[PDB]
RNA sequence: UGGUUCGUGGAGCCAUGGGGGAAUCUGGGCGGACCACCGCCUAAGGCUAAGUACUCCGGGUGACCGAUAGCGCACCAGUAC
RNA sequence: GAGCUAGCCCUGGCCAGGGUGAAGCUGGGGUGAGACCCAGUGGAGGCCCGAACCGGUGGGGGAUGCAAACCCCUCGGAUGA
RNA sequence: GAAUGCCGGCAUGAGUAACGAUAAAGAGGGUGAGAAUCCCUCUCGCCGUAAGCCCAAGGGUUCCUACGCAAUGGUCGUCAGCGUAGGGUUAGGCGGGACCUAAGGUGAAGCCGAAAGGCGUAGCCGAAGGGCAGCCGGUUAAUAUUCCGGCCCUUCCCGCAGGUGCGAUGGGGGGACGCUCUAGGCUAGGGGGACCGGAGCCAUGGACGAGCCCGGCCAGAAGCGCAGGGUGGGAGGUAGGCAAAUCCGCCUCCCAACAAGCUCUGCGUGGUGGGGAAGCCCGGGUGACAACCCCCCGAAGCCAGGGAGCCAAGAAAAGCCUCUAAGCACAACCUGCGGGAACCCGUACCGCAAACCGACACAGGUGGGCGGGUGCAAGAGCACUCAGGCGCGCGGGAGAACCCUCGCCAAGGAACUCUGCAAGUUGGCCCCGUAACUUCGGGAGAAGGGGUGCUCCCUGGGGUGAUGAGCCCCGGGGAGCCGCAGUGAACAGGCUCUGGCGACUGUUUACCAAAAACACAGCUCUCUGCGAACUCGUAAGAGGAGGUAUAGGGAGCGACGCUUGCCCGGUGCCGGAAGGUCAAGGGGAGGGGUGCAAGCCCCGAACCGAAGCCCCGGUGAACGGCGGCCGUAACUAUAACGGUCCUAAGGUAGCGAAAUUCCUUGUCGGGUAAGUUCCGACCUGCACGAAAAGCGUAACGACCGGAGCGCUGUCUCGGCGAGGGACCCGGUGAAAUUGAACUGGCCGUGAAGAUGCGGCCUACCCGUGGCAGGACGAAAAGACCCCGUGGAGCUUUACUGCAGCC
RNA sequence: CGAUGUCGGCUCGUCGCAUCCUGGGGCUGAAGAAGGUCCCAAGGGUUGGGCUGUUCGCCCAUUAAAGCGGCACGCGAGCUG
RNA sequence: UGGGAGAGGGUGGUGGAAUUCCCGGAGUAGCGGUGAAAUGCGCAGAUACCGGGAGGAACGCCGAUGGCGAAGGCAGCCAC
RNA sequence: CCGAGGGUAGGGCCCGUGACUGGGGCGAAGUCGUAACAAGGUAGCUGUACCGGAAGGUGCGGCUGGAU
């Protein structure tokens, strides 16, 4: 049957992408935390 | 005037449509329309604030002239009468001797090819607009401004009409389509005649699908829902309301007056509504 | 109404959202309602080091651990998944 | 977190084939004029049968499955909410 | 040593289940250390509105070549979507950007919010919508509308020529639109040919034939031809299109109005460039100087912005044309010609799947286009087949029970069972024929029948063409042949009678309920006069609605027919400038503290003083409610009738053992040999009742009752047969569970159901196929039930607060 | 209660005897035939149907008879629902 | 052809009397109702009187034993 | 070929009959009222509508077959 993950490159970068996190205080804290934890990528990969 | 159908389908049994006999032009004026953004009942937050809206036929807005006092003394010919899907009335396309074109809502008795004019000097003939203080007492009238230069507000639905009962001071007394007696300033314009397409109220939708075309989505009874949704929710089996009939938000819906007590307009309303 | 040990208490003091609204030392605030005497202090402008806090960083030192412990990671770990 | 799902908004796309034969118009009859009748024409409809497509009625299988909802036979709608 | 402990490791089940669609295989040759599995050939089978081919998304080298086989591949492996390495994606025209606007997002101005932030006209961003220039063929191991060939085209810059009042983010035109049906003429695509071209063929009884088999095109600028789209021409006035305007708009006058002319597309032809089969050789050569023609069928595509009818009345903006403002008319724009210039990104490959989403090479899920032919009335249906693609990554045997899927059956025919569940029957088309009842549409495919193949003869109308031949589509008639049987195969309703419920088509518990539940047209109540009510928000702001009482919100009822009675005492709501109570505040009788005192400070009665409540009314399609006991008629029985008590008023019509009846299978009738169900009736209605509607109602229903016909393996009552498993051999090889085990019956005993204790009895050791009575067998710290001063949802005239409103 | 699956039906039995039938008896208000009652006896047998989920019961047609009860109201790692 | 009477019909308009309600004024102890009462209405200001406003229905006098129409039936006034 | 008739299916008309149900007629001395005949104690009658144990009442319109 149809399952929940239906990848969509445009949906991905506009929902979780870098420019989306910088527009709200909550997204900026994500990146702040994610940087503070030393995460290798702050933001999901999507091939544009 | 209201056409029926043969019962060749279960819905065609009772569905009735308008006769459209007074329409003389089947396409709008390209310069007098602009797209009408359907809301679906949702507001600038994206939140349903009116329930059961949406999904109806695509529509274009016909720009109507609810001022009329723009062009005092400039006659115009009634060029056509058209369908408007945004109101119950029909609309009248006017070719002004200016070369200007505009829509008005088409009153009853209007005929294509006649002439209309607006202003104090205007004769009291169907289609003409005047400030109320110049219209004789007892005239039936529509498209009444509620305040000078603010736009025709009252008596715009199909077949509605207002009557000038009398005058005092700068104000005139109208009986509204609701039977209310109200003072309106004498400078307020209005158009003589009643609104046309009076048979609009004898239309039988005939089937569920016709409400959907008009954008009316299905209305669900509070008695069909659950306590979390509505004061009439729950019950084992059917259940009477078992409390004063309330809306979804809990205010009583059987007689509870909702007009604000200290409203400045109350000084201008002579008598509350009719039946 | 907030602060104070003070929860309306005899409830002052400090602060202020609303209404009323002065005076320039013979002016004004305070000493736990208030009143008198005796006293303390000069509101409605500002700045001010040091002694105090903390450890991302660098050292030194352990009756601290010794690879299931010690940091999640002694190793290409915020990785693989 | 509405890439699932629910609703709405914008803009696109899809629905083989067959059946029934509304109003209307035409012609004839009829009448004072009519209503009305008959025939042809027409092609209406949350109309009928049935693929695609959308469903999931009944039974059987499956039950450490092919599958954390599947398979087979049967069945509903299929120009419309 | 235990925590259903945590982490790791290793056992049991066990050589057990399984190895992922029952579309299917066999042989020969080859490669290699090794072969059912890799390569090659022949044979067979499977898909073919796909299981074939293009496109998009997503994936991200998986593509091509070489060399490999540890692991990955459910077996094998010499092979691979694996490992190593090398190679591969080429654009002014294809798609996206350097263009446009959609919802929406953002956001100068501006508004709002303790902070963070929220809004917001213009503007800007935003596409699979608008707009915009490339078609055929060739080439590579791997890319091609991209390289190459031929023939075409666009935009920018500059120049020359000619023309013109040039000029814009401003005005106007245009762009610009629905659904259903659809004309004319074409094309795509297909069928046939006695004609054109073609390597060969004569088998096995016949055929050298009008024989068999293969093929008979594609693209193409200007011009021309056919078919269509768009389009009035001139002048005068002008006050409107937020400046101007010769444009547009309006009015008047002339000329032309199914045309023509002008303009734009489609198709055809077209210089020219291509392509070119079976067969036979070794992807290639040949065939070949290949031929490249006539006839017919013909779109849902094209001309197209075509036409008609209809109601629910069907985006925007740029490109483009025109109009003029500054400005400028040595310019600038238009037309034509010429040269010059023309950037960024994607392009491999899979793409209904082994490469995407499902942890898997997973029977599931995934949008667009093309999708051949013959027959069955049509068709994308069904069967078979082209092109193309596969035989599903374990096999070999056997021929047990039992299981699944399938075929048939004597006599009977629902006797089965909760139930005809399941499976039969029926089955398409044509013709005949078709009831109650009805809202006149229908019920209706009601029911029930008859026809259906093939051959020969005669015959009618239609499209094409031309009016004929031929081709093709519809028939009418006559005489025959064959079989058990002619929609001979596949696909394709069993029917009727009568109840309940719901009018109806729809909707729903994704993943145990599709229903009588929700919705639904329609009905009534009530609120709302517009800065509406109402809703979301602290707000600003939005929705309501660019609507205005024939409108909008809320509530109940639920097509339609006939109807909807009485009670306003209680609660709700509506009304009531009096009266009562009423907080802050006003007032200040009169006390009190302190001070030598003027004074300072504290408390305080009357009296005025809102909404709310009290109080007087109204109000049921507002919350709701609608009696008891006793007596009475010339047989008996029963009470039309009377008495009295109580209430706010005492249940009207209609219906009733009912989706409601406890007693209960009430009683009587019908149906049956027999009827706790069913239908019809009666009424002592435990405990119907009139918009939580009452009683009916044609039509409708994968709803739920009862009955009949038909027909059956449901059954009496079972039997045989088919395949796929089970079984045996070779390959790979799990699982939950498991204190340890050397683990029998009975009668007892034991925490009350003992393999384990007592007594007796039975019993050599170990397995395989089977069946399920026990191991209080496994699974899930029982959902029931209780307990906890556990928790959560929900309610209200429980308590106390809050928003909101007054 | 860190689970002993609960009615009835089907299938499959097996047991007890307070015996429904068949066999053997005594008493009889047993003439005969056919019954009533008690004693002995568990080897075998103990039907098909209509209604209801039904166990039970009632009815129809038969019969030698249409027995009662136990086995976790025998039997869901055997089926039904 | 020339005339005549008539509430004959239909359409559209339009006048006053009165009743009822609402507003205002002035004013107070009851009104109304019957055979007699009572319900009802009224100090929350009724009835009676004046002013104004809203609405519907029927046409007083003329009217007669009259006129018109096929019958049912048709009556303020004006026009077609 | 036709064909008596047999068989299948579906209609129409008439007759008998049916739990129960609706009124009707008739029946020496039942119960309840008193609607009509006098103005019958509310003049009666009438078509229709609603209502009520019952005769009846009432609304609208009509007739005199109505008394003074
Ligand atoms: C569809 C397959 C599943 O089985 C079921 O759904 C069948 C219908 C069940 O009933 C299962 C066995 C449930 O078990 C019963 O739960 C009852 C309250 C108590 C029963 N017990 C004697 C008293 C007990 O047997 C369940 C609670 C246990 C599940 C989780 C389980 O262990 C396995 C479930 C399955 C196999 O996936
Ligand atoms: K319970
Ligand atoms: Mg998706
Ligand atoms: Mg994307
Ligand atoms: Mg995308
Ligand atoms: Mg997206
Ligand atoms: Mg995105
Ligand atoms: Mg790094
Ligand atoms: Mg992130
Ligand atoms: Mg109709
Ligand atoms: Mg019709
Ligand atoms: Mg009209
Ligand atoms: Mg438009
Ligand atoms: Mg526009
Ligand atoms: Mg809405
Ligand atoms: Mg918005
Ligand atoms: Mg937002
Ligand atoms: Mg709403
Ligand atoms: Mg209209
Ligand atoms: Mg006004
Ligand atoms: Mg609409
Ligand atoms: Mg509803
Ligand atoms: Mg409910
Ligand atoms: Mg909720
Ligand atoms: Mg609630
Ligand atoms: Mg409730
Ligand atoms: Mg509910
Ligand atoms: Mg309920
Ligand atoms: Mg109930
Ligand atoms: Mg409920
Ligand atoms: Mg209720
Ligand atoms: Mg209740
Ligand atoms: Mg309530
Ligand atoms: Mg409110
Ligand atoms: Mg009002
Ligand atoms: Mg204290
Ligand atoms: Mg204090
Ligand atoms: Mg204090
Ligand atoms: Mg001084
Ligand atoms: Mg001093
Ligand atoms: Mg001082
Ligand atoms: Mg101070
Ligand atoms: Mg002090
Ligand atoms: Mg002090
Ligand atoms: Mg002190
Ligand atoms: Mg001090
Ligand atoms: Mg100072
Ligand atoms: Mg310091
Ligand atoms: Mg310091
Ligand atoms: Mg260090
Ligand atoms: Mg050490
Ligand atoms: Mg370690
Ligand atoms: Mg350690
Ligand atoms: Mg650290
Ligand atoms: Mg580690
Ligand atoms: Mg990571
Ligand atoms: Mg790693
Ligand atoms: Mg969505
Ligand atoms: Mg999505
Ligand atoms: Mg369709
Ligand atoms: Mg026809
Ligand atoms: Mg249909
Ligand atoms: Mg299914
Ligand atoms: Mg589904
Ligand atoms: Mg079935
Ligand atoms: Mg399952
Ligand atoms: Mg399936
Ligand atoms: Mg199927
Ligand atoms: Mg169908
Ligand atoms: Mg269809
Ligand atoms: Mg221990
Ligand atoms: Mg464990
Ligand atoms: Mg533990
Ligand atoms: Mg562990
Ligand atoms: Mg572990
Ligand atoms: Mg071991
Ligand atoms: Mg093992
Ligand atoms: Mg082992
Ligand atoms: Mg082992
Ligand atoms: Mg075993
Ligand atoms: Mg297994
Ligand atoms: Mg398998
Ligand atoms: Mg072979
Ligand atoms: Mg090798
Ligand atoms: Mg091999
Ligand atoms: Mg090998
Ligand atoms: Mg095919
Ligand atoms: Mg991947
Ligand atoms: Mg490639
Ligand atoms: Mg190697
Ligand atoms: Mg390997
Ligand atoms: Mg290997
Ligand atoms: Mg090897
Ligand atoms: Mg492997
Ligand atoms: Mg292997
Ligand atoms: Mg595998
Ligand atoms: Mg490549
Ligand atoms: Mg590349
Ligand atoms: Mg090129
Ligand atoms: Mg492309
Ligand atoms: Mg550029
Ligand atoms: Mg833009
Ligand atoms: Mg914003
Ligand atoms: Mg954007
Ligand atoms: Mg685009
Ligand atoms: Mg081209
Ligand atoms: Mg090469
Ligand atoms: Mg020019
Ligand atoms: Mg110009
Ligand atoms: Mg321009
Ligand atoms: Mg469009
Ligand atoms: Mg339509
Ligand atoms: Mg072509
Ligand atoms: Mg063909
Ligand atoms: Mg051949
Ligand atoms: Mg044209
Ligand atoms: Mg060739
Ligand atoms: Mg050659
Ligand atoms: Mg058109
Ligand atoms: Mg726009
Ligand atoms: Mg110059
Ligand atoms: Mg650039
Ligand atoms: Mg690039
Ligand atoms: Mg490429
Ligand atoms: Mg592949
Ligand atoms: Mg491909
Ligand atoms: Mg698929
Ligand atoms: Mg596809
Ligand atoms: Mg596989
Ligand atoms: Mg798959
Ligand atoms: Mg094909
Ligand atoms: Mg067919
Ligand atoms: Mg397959
Ligand atoms: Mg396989
Ligand atoms: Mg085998
Ligand atoms: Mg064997
Ligand atoms: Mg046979
Ligand atoms: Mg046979
Ligand atoms: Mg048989
Ligand atoms: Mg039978
Ligand atoms: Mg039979
Ligand atoms: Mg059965
Ligand atoms: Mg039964
Ligand atoms: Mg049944
Ligand atoms: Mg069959
Ligand atoms: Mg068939
Ligand atoms: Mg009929
Ligand atoms: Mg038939
Ligand atoms: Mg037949
Ligand atoms: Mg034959
Ligand atoms: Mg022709
Ligand atoms: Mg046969
Ligand atoms: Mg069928
Ligand atoms: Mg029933
Ligand atoms: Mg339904
Ligand atoms: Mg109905
Ligand atoms: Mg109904
Ligand atoms: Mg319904
Ligand atoms: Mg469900
Ligand atoms: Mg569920
Ligand atoms: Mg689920
Ligand atoms: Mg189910
Ligand atoms: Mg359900
Ligand atoms: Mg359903
Ligand atoms: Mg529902
Ligand atoms: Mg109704
Ligand atoms: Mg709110
Ligand atoms: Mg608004
Ligand atoms: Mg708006
Ligand atoms: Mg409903
Ligand atoms: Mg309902
Ligand atoms: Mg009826
Ligand atoms: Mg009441
Ligand atoms: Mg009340
Ligand atoms: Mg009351
Ligand atoms: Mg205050
Ligand atoms: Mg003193
Ligand atoms: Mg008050
Ligand atoms: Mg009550
Ligand atoms: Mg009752
Ligand atoms: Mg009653
Ligand atoms: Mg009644
Ligand atoms: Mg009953
Ligand atoms: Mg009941
Ligand atoms: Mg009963
Ligand atoms: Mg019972
Ligand atoms: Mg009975
Ligand atoms: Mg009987
Ligand atoms: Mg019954
Ligand atoms: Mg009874
Ligand atoms: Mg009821
Ligand atoms: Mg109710
Ligand atoms: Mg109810
Ligand atoms: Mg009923
Ligand atoms: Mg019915
Ligand atoms: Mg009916
Ligand atoms: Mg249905
Ligand atoms: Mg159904
Ligand atoms: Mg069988
Ligand atoms: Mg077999
Ligand atoms: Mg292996
Ligand atoms: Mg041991
Ligand atoms: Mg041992
Ligand atoms: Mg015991
Ligand atoms: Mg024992
Ligand atoms: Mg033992
Ligand atoms: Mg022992
Ligand atoms: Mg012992
Ligand atoms: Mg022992
Ligand atoms: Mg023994
Ligand atoms: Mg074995
Ligand atoms: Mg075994
Ligand atoms: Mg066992
Ligand atoms: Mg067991
Ligand atoms: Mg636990
Ligand atoms: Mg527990
Ligand atoms: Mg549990
Ligand atoms: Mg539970
Ligand atoms: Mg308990
Ligand atoms: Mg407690
Ligand atoms: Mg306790
Ligand atoms: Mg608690
Ligand atoms: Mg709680
Ligand atoms: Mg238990
Ligand atoms: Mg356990
Ligand atoms: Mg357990
Ligand atoms: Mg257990
Ligand atoms: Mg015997
Ligand atoms: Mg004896
Ligand atoms: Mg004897
Ligand atoms: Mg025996
Ligand atoms: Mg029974
Ligand atoms: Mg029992
Ligand atoms: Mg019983
Ligand atoms: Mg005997
Ligand atoms: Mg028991
Ligand atoms: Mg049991
Ligand atoms: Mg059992
Ligand atoms: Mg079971
Ligand atoms: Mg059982
Ligand atoms: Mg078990
Ligand atoms: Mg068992
Ligand atoms: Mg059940
Ligand atoms: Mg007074
Ligand atoms: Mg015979
Ligand atoms: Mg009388
Ligand atoms: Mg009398
Ligand atoms: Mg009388
Ligand atoms: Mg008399
Ligand atoms: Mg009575
Ligand atoms: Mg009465
Ligand atoms: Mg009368
Ligand atoms: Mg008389």
């Amino acid at each position: 049957m149809k399952r929940t993950w239906q990848p969509n490159r445009r949906k991905r970068a506009k929902t979780h992408g870098f420019r989306a996190r910088m527009r709200t205080p909550g997204g900026r804290k994500v990146l702040k935390r994610r940087r503070q934890k030393g995460r290798w990528r702050l933001t999901p990969a999507v091939r544009k | 005037a209201v056409k029926k159908f043969k019962p060749y389908t279960p819905s065609r049994r009772f569905m009735t449509v308008a006769d459209f006999s007074e329409i003389t032009k089947t396409e709008p004026e390209k310069s007098l329309v602009k797209p009408l953004k359907k809301t679906g009942g949702r507001n600038n937050q994206g939140r349903i604030t009116v329930r059961f809206r949406g999904g109806g036929h695509k529509r274009l807005y016909r720009i109507i002239d609810f001022k009329r006092w723009d062009k005092v003394g400039i006659p115009a010919k009634v060029a056509a009468i058209e369908y408007d899907p945004n109101r119950s009335a029909r609309i009248a396309l006017l070719h002004y001797v200016d070369g200007e074109k505009r829509y008005i809502i088409a009153p009853d008795g209007l005929q294509v090819g006649q002439q209309v004019v607006a202003g104090p000097d205007a004769p009291i003939q169907v289609g003409n607009a005047l400030p109320l203080r110049f219209i004789p007492v007892g005239t039936v009238v529509h498209a009444v401004e509620l305040e000078p230069k603010k736009g025709a507000k009252l008596a715009r639905a199909a077949g509605t009409s207002a009557q000038i009962q009398g005058r005092e001071g700068d104000y005139v007394i109208l009986r509204l389509p609701s039977g209310e007696l109200r003072k309106v300033h004498g400078e307020c314009y209005a158009t003589v005649g009643a609104v046309g397409n009076a048979d609009h109220k004898n239309i039988v939708l005939g089937k569920a699908g016709r409400s959907r075309w008009l954008g009316r989505r299905p209305h669900v009874r509070g008695a069909a829902m659950n306590p979390v949704d509505h004061p009439h929710g729950g019950g084992e089996g059917r259940a009477p309301r078992g409390r004063p009939p309330a809306s979804p938000w809990g205010w009583q819906t059987k007689g509870l007056k909702t007009r604000k007590r200290r409203k400045p307009s109350s000084r201008f309303i002579i008598a509350r509504r009719k039946k």
